[PDB]
């Protein structure tokens, strides 16, 4: 239950920030920076799963 | 919920962040585009 609403609320989160959204849904190869930038988000602030 | 109005710093970072390819993504007519090679 947590998880769907830690995850709807990064939904909200997403639909917040267009720019960020953009960034992270380039369809390139070596993605590693894209998850780093996700994380940087939300490090200390929800579920490790 | 929303951070602290630091997520400049992350985009800014993740540009910041940049042997490279690009992929061709249309073709036609003697024009390509090409999506990738962010230092061109």
């Amino acid at each position: 239950t947590t998880l769907a609403g830690e995850l709807v609320s990064v939904a909200r989160l997403l639909d917040r920030e267009a720019v960020v959204t953009r960034y992270l849904t380039v369809p390139a190869e070596d993605a590693t920076p894209r998850i780093r930038l996700i994380e940087r988000l939300v490090s200390g602030k929800v579920g490790a799963p | 919920t929303i951070p602290a109005d630091d997520i400049q710093s992350a985009i800014e970072e993740y540009v910041s962040s940049f042997e490279e390819v690009g992929t061709v993504v249309d073709a036609g007519d003697g024009i390509a585009h090409v999506e990738g090679l962010p230092s061109v």
